[PDB]
């Protein structure tokens, strides 16, 4: 199952970091948007994209020869064949916290941005817990 | 954790089993039959000349001169080896032509060619079925179907042989299990796997009732016609032609060309939607060398001969009926099969306690028959691996080149030999 | 003249960014988005300096 | 583990920029695939893909859409590289039927033109036994006339012939083992003889990059399967120690058997297995060895007995010696060799021997003639010049590719030469540009390779003269200049 090892390959981490940097630059490119709102939009878009591509879309784009072990499993549970802690998983859990710290730094610590940013960070963070593995809240996206 | 010294002791004291267990059983299968010359009608076996009643060569196309000439021309043009898979410069023009001929012969959109008779169905089954799906398979399916089903980790639910009420009961229970949990029922695929003409028992499946059940309970049908591809129907198109069922109602038809066409390989025919997927998801197709062009040309010429003259099916039918009616009446053997079946079985009526003694009795009958110049064989199975083990039996196979007098003499010889042995 | 060098450079651009495989209208869509992004970035950068 | 001749191999790491650009390309392709799927969903654009017949719309959909995503968008765009029909003997030069597509590779129409004289880097024919003339062809024709094409029953019942017995005895003499057996297809050989040996309660240590057939055979039997790193002897030793010490997973009971599946030459990576160390480990830890010599039966070795001759070892050490006739000898089929007791047990209990049709007579005669030619029994020096020419060809070709600056994998003796492309679009670009310059090659992707390493395979042969190699090398040099494929940092 190659999909398991794609996050372990060479250059994936640097590609991810460059992608986030490019996303922030393109957000900066818009003329009228002010800086704290730029940072908030960067954080929100990054968290929503990470959530969609990790915990919502399940299965494998390519057909798999193990007769569909990962049929019901999302990418996060698919990573490293269920091993809870690894370098890639630690890095993926670490990075959004750093992004939120930076965003709250460049947004001057206002409440209105803080509530949205905290909600986004919690949304992306809760599925990462090893305790929350293979469970769907209220049975949504179960099948 | 363990000390290092304990690790050395544990590694040192371990002693494994032998790679292969000893075979002290005087296993009869260890004594192969040695055939001198072609395995055709009027062959030679073990140094004795015999009339061939054992080889699955129904139409007698093994030694037809036109087939040999076509194969020779293909040999002189292409060579023997294909030197690659179907993906990597291994596809020839003869392969495409053969696929087209098969598709036009079965009145179907697309057909696919496999280089081995077992691999075709054993790789077609797991291509479409994955884990979590349900498959309702007949109890007496051949070994290839069983290995194919085991390859796909889906759920298997056997049902009694040619018992349609039993399949209906199983389907109703599955309907209840779907009623309990709709979410899973939205994702679970249902298949029904059957054989056109069963090899183990020599009976024919009830296709119309199967079609009605498919359209009622929504389960896709897979048909395996290894034995009925070139023997059943007026035009010899299979069991669908025999019953009158339209070819579209069946999702996939698989058959090996070893038996009727007398050349190596198999094929699967169906609508383009289902067939196009095997070219990528068929393990026997992607990761294996293509069929040599020689055998492909032999198959093409066999198809031309089959299409030109369709009276061979009629003469085969009359011969099968005659031998089935002649063999009835033996002292201590029962005939298992239907009149229209080319290959059927002879089994014991009164079975002794052990199976190995029944095998020895049948081998006695076979040997004493072969000493009278009728070559017969015995059905061979793997006792440990077979899911449902059929009783031991002598296999009788009918062919177009056998005359009427040879059939009468075979019946009389078998009857007298059996009445001598069993009594 | 310079046309051959520029044609080679555009070939390399298509090869690297996987635009080679795509149908002609997909290339047009991608190029339009890219040039729009560059234009807005340049204008927002220069207006301030 | 004594290496009597130096063991050299090279697996260069991917440069960072190439990896980053590979990921960028794959991401763009995935996004446009999603956009195409969304456009097709609302019936904005009609789908060329075949659809369900109308009165089967209520049934659960046969395929999950996401499963075919990679096929629908990634694969279909460059489909014209694969499945190229040929209309001649697959020798050094092959004739390809030219085809074109008007709907972007969904449907293909054959034009009248036939591309003649294509240099054939795709077909195996390592020793160049793929010809339509010679003594092999005449012998095959004679046996075809005498026996007919095909046999109509399994080996155990009536399908055993005298030709099969002659072939089995000849193979037994050829390898050096006591006994051997032959099967119709190599894939069948693996997938039908692995389950007979090991059952539930045994451990199968399998290489990471093993062929699909070996994996299928391991899965069919109930044995537990564990995977070690590709040619990492430390990893293999660690797995063996742990397996013997701890035992079966649920109930810590001693294993019945431990079987090691390895290959003589890995087709994709092109590396030769480290056989002496594997045999030393097998002896020390009381395991059994299953050696798959599909790609190395003819190519490797001074006299072509296989990898075991290449290392100068003793064939009685390997417990099971599998092999295939397709790659070198120029005919389909497979074989398994070993001690006499193993072969008796296989003849009794193999799935193929019971439920599968025997091997065709003309094919076995072609195999017999080719083997007699290699063994020096033909009376001519044609079985020796083949091996010498193959060795020199591989040396020259590998050295020249390394001098120009590409990235080449594998051992320095391996005939199969994988060249690295590393990018998705460059695969199709390389295939189309190469065939345009009158050389046919093969390129591979996900169903055989990982994501970063997408490669093109050259299969050298003894049929290739020097002039053919010179022209092919010049055209590869020009294409590499054109497509910027010279990634190697050391020598360029
Ligand atoms: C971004 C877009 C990417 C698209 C790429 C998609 C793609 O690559 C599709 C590929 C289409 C066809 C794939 C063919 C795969 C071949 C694998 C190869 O290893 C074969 O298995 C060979 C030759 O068949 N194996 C021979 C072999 C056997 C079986 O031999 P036979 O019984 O004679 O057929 C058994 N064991 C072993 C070890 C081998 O090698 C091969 O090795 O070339």
């Amino acid at each position: 199952n190659p999909n398991t090892r794609v996050m372990n390959s060479r250059g994936i981490w640097l590609s991810y970091v460059l992608a986030i940097g490019l996303l922030h630059i393109v957000l900066l490119s818009i003329p009228f948007v002010s800086v704290p709102v730029v940072w908030t939009l960067t954080n929100l878009i990054h968290n929503m994209g990470m959530y969609i591509f990790l915990h919502t879309v399940k299965g494998t784009p390519f057909e798999t020869p193990d007769q569909g072990k990962a049929r019901l499993l999302t990418h996060w549970e698919q990573m490293d064949y269920g091993v809870q802690f690894t370098a890639s998983r630690k890095f993926l859990t670490i990075t959004p916290i750093v992004l939120y710290f930076l965003t709250s730094f460049y947004t001057k610590y206002d409440q209105i941005h803080f509530v949205l940013n905290t909600v986004s960070l919690m949304s992306v963070l809760i599925p990462k817990l090893p305790q929350l593995h293979g469970v769907r809240i209220f049975g949504i996206n179960k099948y | 954790d363990l000390t290092v010294k304990e690790k050395e002791e544990l590694i040192e004291e371990w002693q494994p089993e032998p790679l292969v267990p000893p075979v002290p059983k005087d296993h009869p299968a260890l004594n192969y039959n040695i055939v001198s010359g072609p395995p055709s009608h009027k062959t030679v076996v073990n140094g004795k000349e015999c009339i061939n009643f054992a080889s699955f060569n129904f139409l007698g196309l093994l030694d037809n001169p036109r087939v040999k000439a076509a194969a020779l021309a293909s040999l002189k043009k292409y060579g023997v080896g294909t030197c690659g898979p179907r993906g990597f410069y291994g596809t020839f023009d003869v392969h495409l032509d053969l696929e087209d001929r098969l598709a036009k012969f079965m009145k179907t959109e697309e057909a696919i060619i496999y280089s081995y008779g077992f691999a075709t169905i054993a790789s077609a089954i797991p291509a479409y079925s994955k884990r979590g799906d349900i498959v309702f398979v007949d109890r007496a399916a051949c070994f290839a179907i069983q290995k194919g089903l085991q390859a796909s980790r889906s759920d298997i639910k056997l049902f009694k042989h040619n018992d349609m009420a039993d399949l209906e009961r199983l389907l109703k229970e599955q309907e209840i299990e779907d009623q309990k949990n709709p979410r899973k029922a939205r994702v679970t695929r249902r298949f029904i796997v059957v054989e056109g003409l069963y090899m183990n028992t020599g009976t024919i499946c009830p296709l119309p009732e199967l079609v009605k059940l498919k359209y009622k309970y929504k389960a896709r049908i897979f048909l395996e016609e290894s034995l009925s591809f070139g023997v059943l129907g007026e035009h010899g198109r299979g069991v669908t032609e025999h019953y009158g069922i339209n070819i579209d109602d069946i999702d996939l038809i698989s058959a090996n060309m070893e038996n009727a066409l007398a050349s190596i390989g198999g094929f699967c025919c169906g609508r383009s939607f289902v067939i196009d997927h095997q070219r990528l998801s068929g393990q026997g197709y992607c990761f294996s060398a293509s069929l040599p062009p020689l055998l492909a040309a032999a198959a093409i010429e066999a198809l031309n001969i089959m299409e030109e003259n369709p009276g061979i099916f009629a003469v085969l039918k009359e011969k099968c009926g005659q031998i089935h009616k002649a063999l009835q009446g033996i002292s201590g053997l029962k005939v298992v099969g239907e009149s229209l079946s080319p290959a059927f079985h002879l089994q014991l009526e009164e079975s002794t306690g052990s199976r190995e003694q029944d095998v020895r009795l049948l081998q006695e009958i076979v040997d004493q028959c072969m000493n009278r110049s009728i070559a017969l064989t015995q059905a061979r199975y793997l006792e440990k691996e077979e899911k449902c083990l059929p009783p031991p039996s002598i296999r009788v196979v009918v062919t177009v080149e056998q005359t009427e007098e040879e059939l009468e003499r075979a019946a009389s010889t078998i009857k007298e030999v059996a009445q001598a042995v069993l009594l | 003249r310079a046309w051959k060098q520029m044609s080679w450079f555009y070939y390399q651009y298509l090869l690297v960014t996987a635009l080679y495989m795509l149908e002609p209208w997909e290339r047009t869509v991608f190029n339009s988005m890219l040039v729009s992004i560059v234009g807005m970035a340049l204008y927002t950068g220069y207006v301030f300096m | 583990g004594l290496y009597k001749r130096p063991f050299n191999e090279a697996f260069e790491e991917t440069p960072m920029l190439v990896a980053v650009l590979t990921y960028v390309g794959y991401g763009v392709l995935t996004l446009f695939g999603y956009l195409r799927d969304f456009l097709r969903y609302w019936r904005i654009e009609k789908c060329h893909h075949a659809t369900e017949r109308e009165e089967q719309k209520d049934f659960v959909s046969l395929y999950q859409d996401f499963e075919n995503f990679y096929t629908r968008n990634l694969y279909m765009r460059i489909r014209d590289n694969w499945n190229r029909p040929i209309c001649s003997v697959p020798g050094a030069r092959v004739d390809i039927m030219e085809r074109q597509s008007h709907d972007y590779n969904w449907s293909f129409k054959y034009t009248g033109n036939i591309i003649k004289g294509v240099i054939n880097m795709g077909s195996y024919n390592y020793l160049g036994f793929a010809r339509n003339t010679g003594s092999c062809q005449e012998a095959a024709a004679k046996v075809l006339e005498e026996y007919g094409a095909g046999v109509c029953s399994t080996r155990q019942e009536i399908g055993n012939l005298d030709k099969h017995e002659e072939l089995e005895e000849l193979v037994a003499r050829f390898l050096g083992v006591e006994a051997a057996m032959a099967y119709g297809m190599g894939f069948a050989t693996n997938s039908m003889n692995i389950p007979a040996l090991v059952g539930k309660g045994c451990l199968i240590l399998s290489d990471e990059l093993n062929h699909a057939s070996l994996v299928l055979g391991a899965r069919l039997s109930g044995a537990t399967i564990r995977i070690f790193k590709h040619n990492n002897m430390q990893s293999l030793e660690k797995l063996l120690k742990d397996a013997i010490v701890y035992g079966q997973p649920r109930t810590r009971r001693p294993w019945k058997k431990i079987l090691i599946l390895v290959e003589g030459i890995y087709s994709m990576e092109g590396s030769i297995v480290r056989l002496p160390e594997v045999i030393a480990l097998k002896k020390k830890y009381k395991a059994y060895l299953y050696l798959d010599e599909a790609h190395s039966i003819g190519a490797l070795g001074p006299t072509g007995r296989g990898v075991v001759e290449y290392f100068g070892l003793d064939p009685e050490d390997v417990d099971v010696m599998m092999g295939t006739f397709t790659k070198s000898f120029g005919a389909s089929g497979g074989y398994i060799g070993g001690k006499k007791e193993l072969i008796d047990y296989l003849r009794t209990h193999s799935h193929s021997a019971v439920y599968a049709t025997s091997l065709s007579p003309p094919v076995v005669e072609q195999i017999i003639t080719s083997m007699k030619c290699i063994m020096g029994q033909d009376g001519t020096s044609l079985g020796k010049e083949c091996v010498q020419q193959l060795a020199e060809n591989t040396r020259y070709f590998r050295r020249r590719l390394k001098e120009m600056g590409f990235i080449i994998y594998g051992n320095e003796d391996s005939p199969v030469v994988p060249l690295m492309l590393y990018m998705p679009a460059k695969i199709g670009a390389f295939g189309r540009e190469m065939l345009k310059r009158n050389i046919g090659v093969v390129v591979v992707g996900f169903p055989a390779t990982p994501i970063i390493e997408s490669r093109a395979r050259f299969c050298l042969s003894a049929a290739h003269t020097k002039e053919i190699l010179d022209t092919a090398l010049k055209e590869i040099d020009e294409v590499g200049d054109l497509l910027q494929l010279k990634y190697s940092r050391h020598r360029l």
